[PDB]
């Protein structure tokens, strides 16, 4: 079970190999896959949760809520999250 | 004339945007269509109508929102101040975000 799955997803996203929409959907699949998986670094676990929440705030529509972000904003946050956890 | 899924607390549009979380509510279907969006809609209503589901906290960014939590499934459903469905997912008690919510109600 690739325990770095969520982090790898984030890297694919920052390199623009996958879109913000693809990232936001796949992150939910990977999170669900790693949910409750014992023998998982807390650093990696929490990094994923923050990536998951960052994705939740993403909305492609121009009429998004003021607290929501576009793909550029998601890119900035994802990078910030990975650096925070030094991943 | 609105879509058949537009009623009560839901809109087909919102359900479509949040289907990515359907897996947290017992819906493993990978395909997103009217049938699966309906399953998702029904699953959310079942969560909200559960006797074990109770109000707990808020999703601060969505002002005045109320979150409804179920200790058994660990799922939360966020309802806007106007009562409309916003989103939902499973709380992970082992993560700092999960613990913060359980201890303070802040999602």
């Amino acid at each position: 079970m690739n325990k770095m799955a969520m982090i790898d997803l984030a890297k694919l996203f920052l390199a623009s190999k996958i879109t913000a929409i693809e990232f936001s959907e796949r992150i939910c699949v990977e999170r669900r896959r790693l949910y409750g998986v014992k023998d998982l670094s807390p650093n990696i676990l929490n990094c994923g949760e923050e990536l998951f929440m960052a994705a939740e705030r993403f909305e492609p529509d121009a009429d998004r809520a003021n607290y929501e972000i576009d793909d550029n904003g998601l890119k900035v946050e994802v990078r910030s999250i990975l650096e925070k956890f030094k991943l | 004339l609105n879509d058949p899924l537009d009623s009560g607390r839901f809109s087909r549009k919102q359900l479509d945007k949040k289907y990515k979380h359907a897996g947290d509510f017992g819906i493993s279907d990978t395909k997103k269509n009217r049938e699966t969006l309906t399953k998702f809609r029904d699953a959310i209503e079942e969560h909200l109508s559960d006797k074990d589901t109770v109000e707990k906290g808020t999703y601060r960014r969505e002002k005045g929102s109320k979150v409804y939590f179920n200790p058994n499934t660990m799922n939360v459903v966020i309802i806007k101040s106007n009562g409309e469905f916003l989103s939902g997912w499973k709380i992970n008690p082992d993560a700092d975000n999960g613990r913060i919510y359980l201890e303070t109600g802040e999602l």
